[PDB]
């Protein structure tokens, strides 16, 4: 059993990593212990020992669960999420989002399956981390992105990830009190 | 009674306990009234609009009977207009939302490659 520690004071909260863990635990109970910290010196996310490339480390560890999408293809989108979709700059984000929006023209999920892949998790998590994307998604400027984003939001694994984070931060406070 | 409905009912996601809001119930209701009128073709631009902002017709996480019923009528309709299009082309860019939804439903319900609408991408 691995341990994923999430930091509540990260400028970019590790939603993609959290959701990845929630997917794994839903399909394979007790696989990943999810812990919260609330400290500005802590890394955004930590899987056991590793603070770098946590998302890919989770998806690669649970290969049967994360089985879909050509790995090179998945990586293209995981990299766009991690390096572009988290950026709190409308001018950069607008370009990045058009790349995603265009990919979704004729697809329900990023890589075109009947079900979502790690690509979808990474991008959805990256956008959830980005306060700037809220008005963008709400106003449907990129119609495909909004359509896609609001689909996955309906799945509690995604849409209640924040609730889990908030409740865990509550419990962290409670244990301190 | 149709083969498409039967195959949808054989899927696991068929059995999920979706509860419609009034708005959702209104939406399922209006699409069944369109089906009953026989006027899905005039309502294709409305359908494309619904699908612009919603993955499935009744704003659900999974496809519903509404999707299957509308799909069964819409599929031959759409591949006719693609086949009769003057601008390949513009038809695709315009009605892309119906097209992505067609591509999902035909693959979900395992429509035969012969009856399938080939999506360009
Ligand atoms: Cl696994």
């Amino acid at each position: 059993p691995s341990t994923l520690t999430i930091n509540g004071k990260a400028p970019i909260v590790a939603y993609a990593e959290l959701i990845a863990a929630r997917i794994v635990n839903a399909l394979a109970p007790n696989s990943i212990a999810i812990k919260l910290v609330d400290d500005k010196k802590a890394p955004a996310a930590k899987l056991d020992d590793a603070t770098e490339d946590v998302f890919n480390k989770i998806t690669s560890k649970f290969a049967a669960i994360f089985d879909n999408g050509d790995k090179e293809q998945v990586a293209k989108w995981v990299n766009l999420a991690q390096k572009e979709l988290v950026i709190k700059n409308f001018a950069k984000l607008s370009q990045s989002l058009e790349t995603l929006d265009s990919q979704l023209n004729l697809r329900t999920f990023i890589l075109g399956g009947l079900k979502y892949s790690a690509a979808d998790v990474a991008c959805w998590g990256a956008l959830r981390s980005n306060g700037m994307c809220g008005s963008i998604i709400k106003n449907k400027v990129d119609v495909n992105v909004s359509r896609w984003y609001t689909l996955l939001e309906m799945d509690p694994i995604f849409g209640e990830a924040h609730d889990f984070l908030s409740k865990s931060l509550l419990e962290l406070k409670k244990s301190a009190n | 009674m149709s083969d498409l409905v039967t195959k949808f009912e054989s899927l696991i996601i068929s059995k999920y306990p979706v509860s419609f809001t009034k708005e959702q119930s209104a939406q399922a209701a209006q699409w069944e009234s369109v089906l009953k009128s026989g006027q899905i073709q005039p309502h294709l631009d409305q359908l494309n609009l619904v699908l612009r902002d919603n993955t499935f017709i009744v704003s659900t996480l999974y496809p519903t009977s509404t999707d299957v019923h509308v799909f069964e009528v819409a599929l031959p309709l759409i591949k006719d207009l693609v086949a009769s299009s003057k601008d390949v082309k513009s038809t695709y860019t315009t009605y892309r939302h119906i097209l992505r939804w067609i591509d999902y439903m035909q693959n979900l319900l395992e429509v035969s490659s012969t009856d399938k609408l080939e999506i360009n991408h």
